[PDB]
């Protein structure tokens, strides 16, 4: 149990010594003396010592090895970003086993200078996460203001998650914007891969970071249908990622092993179980209710006037946290294990905790709409939408109807105005009636940025009554797919050939089309190629060859830049295998 | 030999090599009856698992129970075990006592590589428990999103049923859970289909009070006018069971509080069988005609008297439900409310 | 036929790539080997001639290593060294254990940067991969001639 040395096999000129680890011991680089009575100490060389999730008697222990195998070992990460109705994956690098990771980590975590908390996994992730969110608040820059098109194809392409830990520390490199500050949770992926703590990246879609404690979010809209002013204390954002880690909690009283999200705070960071958000149970952790406000609460909708009284509308009950999301094990696929996190909506469990958790804060319509929307709009293309609504009285009435539409950022922020249009109608002996519109992507007014989700308001006045009726909906923007053909097994030290397909289903003609393939044990760095024009009605087909000299598991990206668009991502896998003796 | 499994728990190479060097038993069974290959494939120790195979370990090795150790394996999700004990010889297509194949326990869980693999091996897809529960129908109880998605692209036959006509609608429904729905619905399904009972999910959504799976199937364009073979609509469910929100978004969406099952009853008269307040206020805040006869003509204030609930009277009373109406026996409000 | 495309070299994300790991300090040992081809067969090798630990030590014909001497060059060896070294290829912090994958990515990036024609890849890929000898084996040899390869590899 403690430290041991045994000496096994013995030659006249040689001893084979084998030396062994408690299970507690802490972690960096340690260096071995030997000292015999008479001589001085002898240096006879450096090593790590890391965490072990095979071991049985160590805290962070994993009993099932494919769970090892898939995160921990593993480098080729998926990032799933969009909106819950269409997501869509982004290949990722983590990069953890690189030669640098370990020796940066371990630079920044000695900056604590209490060493003897370093032999347990909860000191160290809390600190990780506390510096690492102070790092990303001092070296990320606001975006640009004005608009460069031709500098967006270098903006916003991402290669990793180690050139981003090599500028935050230094600053020797390219920054990055605040279009892209869901980055941190990687990071700290990375670094707990790096130190031997499994950890994945999760996806919460329709989260309610902002103001946490009260269970309410008010959002104030214009007369013609957009939001008047910017910005508000809690918002309804359209996706966040976030860290979880698996651990053992010796501390906390016994039956919260597993997972745990790891929570910063504007700096303090802490962790917390998951099955404490399930069960409710606020004062275990003074994080708890933040986090637990921000899965599962509702808002209400205030219509501002032009006397600036705001008034109440009667809208539909839009849900919050729904569609968890991470990627699946021993596989390409996604998994949600939303089950984990909230009860099934509408159970007497669920009502149970609700009102368990409502009576603990204690202490502390003639007329209606409904909106059909597709969940995809292609890029330079149109859809259709449609409006239905119902009318409950004997007397015919007038209504006036609106529809906006704009782009938002994806933490809420408004980008541009895009469309609004204004129509009276008349309904009669309490008939439902319904209005199909086309949306026609030549009728806008602006070109909306690199990144960016359209969200599409309606908003019905009854004449007579000030109570009026409101809609919402949240729509990704699809781009055109890029087919990768290319044999699923291939031999060592052998050519490969790949294709690439692409169609331009666009509208417009693509100029100055650049392709670069790149992948991690494929190809050394990073290669571009050139193209002609691209018709709107033609297509490409393109052909390149490498060969493969690391066997095992990998996979390959391409990723496509014209004027256009920028930054279009594809991925496929491929098994190598050790050539035939 | 109670300390061989011992030995299988903390993966003792050597104490079982001198074990089974010197005692010949490659499978002996506790006062259970798992011999220790099946300790071994639970707590996923391979290099025993290795020693255990090379000599005597039968893989269908079935007790009084019918476990296979490849059950197990398959139940905790062990992958490496799954290929091993392929690798080595397994009769996939396996019962235990209730006949659960491999794949059902593969299916429950929510293992989704293990299930690939199998498949890829030969198990059928298709197939019949005790009662006939097909894989899919009991990954779709337990939620398990990307297991239906396989199940479905290597193959699935999506109306299946069992001895009580359940689609897997039917038990989405019934266990509340809308991100399958979604999947099943978008493939493909029919909101038309029917149980035994009659019923169409979406009275068991309106029964067991989920919401959202209401919403996507009536997105749909499952119908709102529907017959079960009592007699009975979705509204008279959501009525009986006490479901307010229920209530309030189908009669928004376009409904009838008039209407008559196989006894001529009202939700009102649905309602006051048991007496939920406010679905009582808020349906007969709408058009609902609470001056009504039931099939012996009984009064929803006869219906009610039986309760003995005092102020779900005084709402009736307000539209004016006069006491001078009486049954068919002659019987009125009064004279049921002296005999309760 | 499937149009290939042309090479575009761009440093936007070249700083993506810059290492800050100190290497240190090492000291070096050199050893040069040239295509050659013994008597008994037709057989093409590579041949060390001299070595560098500390001053020019060469490899005569009989097998036996000389005095060590300074090192003087010809005006034509810095010419040419500067011209191709000018427009040579450099590949930095290749991550390889064995010859095969450096000489195949090496070729790679021959191709990319149009230095020969794809159809003579494998030509030397054939090349670069033949045994290696030591001065053990000289005598065994026989001797060793100057052998330049040829497109039928004969």
């Amino acid at each position: 149990k403690w430290w041991s040395a045994v000496v096994e096999e013995r030659d006249a000129q040689s001893w084979t010594i084998s030396v062994t680890t408690p299970a507690d011991a802490v972690i960096g680089h340690y260096s071995l003396l030997l000292q015999v009575s008479g001589r001085k100490q002898l240096l006879l060389g450096q090593f790590t010592l890391l965490f072990n999730p095979w071991n049985r008697e160590d805290a962070v222990f994993l009993k099932n090895e494919a769970q090892r195998m898939e995160y921990l070992l593993n480098q080729n990460g998926l990032i799933y970003l969009g909106t819950a109705d269409c997501i869509q994956a982004e290949s990722w690098d983590f990069g953890q086993f690189e030669g640098d990771v370990i020796d940066l980590s371990l630079r920044l975590l000695s900056k604590d200078k209490q060493v003897e908390k370093w032999s347990q996994p909860v000191h160290v992730a809390r600190v990780l996460g506390a510096l690492l969110h102070f790092l990303k608040e001092q070296r990320v820059l606001p975006t640009p203001q004005t608009q460069a098109t031709q500098e967006g194809a270098l903006l916003n392409k991402r290669r990793g998650s180690v050139p981003i830990l090599r500028q935050w520390l230094t600053g020797r490199g390219r920054p990055v914007y605040d279009g892209q500050a869901w980055v941190l949770a990687a990071v700290a992926c990375t670094v707990l891969r790096c130190l031997g703590i499994p950890a994945r990246v999760v996806t919460t879609f329709a989260s309610a970071q902002g103001t946490g404690g009260r269970l309410l979010i008010d959002e104030y809209y214009n007369e013609e249908g957009l939001q008047n002013g910017e910005g508000q204390r809690g918002r309804i954002w359209i996706f966040q990622t976030s860290t979880e880690c698996w651990m053992t909690r010796p501390a906390l009283p016994q039956g919260y092993d597993g997972w745990q999200i790891l929570h910063p705070s504007a700096g303090s960071c802490d962790l917390v179980p998951v099955r404490a958000v399930k069960e409710g149970t606020l004062g275990l952790t003074p994080a708890v209710s933040d986090l637990f406000a921000a899965i599962n609460a509702s808002c209400v909708v205030w219509k501002c006037c032009e006397d600036g009284t705001l008034e109440l509308t009667d809208s539909n009950t839009k849900y919050v946290g729904n569609n968890i999301s991470t990627k699946g094990v021993g596989s390409d696929r996604c998994e949600d294990i939303t089950q984990n996190y909230k009860y099934p909506e509408g159970s007497l469990q669920e009502k149970e905790v609700l009102e368990r958790v409502e009576k603990e804060k204690m202490e502390r319509s003639p007329l209606y709409l409904l909106l059909k929307a597709p969940s995809s709009l292609p890029l330079r293309g149109d859809a259709q939408i449609s409006v239905t609504l119902v009318n409950h009285s004997e007397q015919e009435k007038a209504v006036q109807l609106a529809i906006g539409v704009q782009a938002v950022h994806y933490n809420g922020v408004l980008a541009a105005k895009l469309w609004r249009k204004k129509l009276h109608l008349t309904l009669s002996a309490n008939l439902e009636k319904i209005i199909t519109i086309g949306l026609f992507f030549s009728n806008f007014e602006r070109n909306p940025p690199e990144n960016t989700f359209l969200r599409l308001t309606a908003m019905a006045t009854h004449s007579e009554s000030n109570l009026s009726c409101f809609a919402q909906e949240d729509i990704a923007i699809c781009r055109p797919h890029l087919a990768i053909k290319m044999p699923e097994k291939a031999e060592q030290y052998q050519p490969l050939t790949a294709s690439v397909s692409l169609q331009n289903s666009l509208d417009a003609p693509m100029e100055d089309c650049v392709i670069s393939i790149l992948g991690r044990g494929l190809i050394h760095r990073e290669r571009s190629y050139r193209f002609r024009s691209v018709w709107p009605e033609n297509t490409m087909c393109a052909k390149f060859q490498f060969t493969p000299t690391h066997v095992g598991l990998q996979r390959l990206t391409v990723e496509v830049d014209c004027n256009m668009f920028q930054n279009l991502t594809n991925y496929k896998s491929v098994t190598v295998v050790a050539p035939e003796l | 030999l109670p300390a061989l499994h011992i030995a299988a728990r903390n993966d003792d190479t050597r104490t079982a090599a001198v074990l089974l060097q010197n005692d010949p038993n490659p499978d002996v069974l506790s006062k259970t009856g798992f011999t220790p290959l099946h300790i071994a494939a639970h707590y996923e120790n391979l290099n025993v698992a290795q020693l255990l195979l090379n000599r005597g370990a039968s893989v269908n090795f079935t007790p009084q129970n019918g476990i296979t150790p490849l059950h197990i394996a398959s139940r905790r999700g062990n992958v490496i075990m799954v290929r091993l004990l392929l690798d080595r010889g397994a009769q996939i297509e396996t019962k235990t006592k209730d006949e659960l194949t491999p794949l059902h326990c593969a299916a429950r869980n929510g293992h989704v590589r293990i299930s690939e693999i199998l498949l890829d091996h030969g198990a059928p897809i298709q197939a019949k428990t005790k009662n006939g529960l097909s894989p899919i129908h009991m990954a779709a109880q337990g939620d398990h999103l990307d297991c239906v998605r396989l199940l479905l692209q290597y193959d699935a036959e999506i109306d299946d049923i069992t001895l009580d006509h359940l689609t897997p609608l039917h038990v989405a429904a019934h266990c509340g859970h809308h991100r399958v729905a979604k999947v099943l619905l978008d493939k493909g399904a029919k909101p038309n289909s029917r149980a035994l009972n009659g019923f169409t999910p979406l009275h068991i959504a309106c029964k067991k009070n989920h919401v959202r799976v209401m919403e996507l199937l009536l997105k749909t364009g499952a119908s709102i006018d529907a017959v079960t073979e009592s007699g009975l609509t979705p509204l008279h469910v959501a009525s009986f069971m006490g479901h307010l929100p229920i209530v309030k978004n189908l009669l928004q969406r376009g409904a009838s509080p008039n209407v008559s099952n196989v006894k001529v009853e009202t939700p009102l008269h649905m309602a006051a069988r048991a007496g939920h307040t406010e679905v009582a206020k808020y349906l007969l805040q709408n058009k609902a005609k609470v001056n009504a006869k039931a099939k012996d003509d009984q009064t929803p204030l006869h219906c009610a008297a039986r309760i003995g609930h005092t102020n779900m009277v005084k709402l009736l009373l307000e539209n004016n439900a006069n006491p001078n109406l009486a049954t068919t026996a002659g019987h009125t409000p009064l004279h049921i409310a002296a005999r309760e | 036929q499937m149009e290939e495309p042309a090479a575009h070299d761009t440093e936007a994300t070249a700083t993506d790539y810059h290492t800050t790991s100190h290497p240190g300090t090492h000291k070096v040992y050199v050893e040069l080997q040239e295509l050659v081809m013994d008597e008994k067969n037709q057989e093409l090798r590579w041949m060390e001639a001299a070595r560098w630990v500390q001053l020019e030590e060469n490899l005569g014909e009989n097998g036996a290593w000389g005095r060590p001497h300074l090192s003087h060059l010809t005006f034509w060896s810095l010419l040419e060294l500067r011209r191709v070294f000018t427009k040579g290829t450099v590949l930095l912090d290749l991550q390889e254990t064995s010859l095969a994958g450096v000489a195949n990515q090496l070729l790679d990036r021959f191709i990319f940067e149009d230095q020969i024609r794809p159809q003579d890849r494998e030509e030397l890929l054939r090349a670069l991969l033949l045994k290696h000898s030591h001065a053990g084996e000289l005598e065994a040899l026989g001797g060793v001639k100057p052998a330049v390869l040829t497109r039928s590899g004969d």
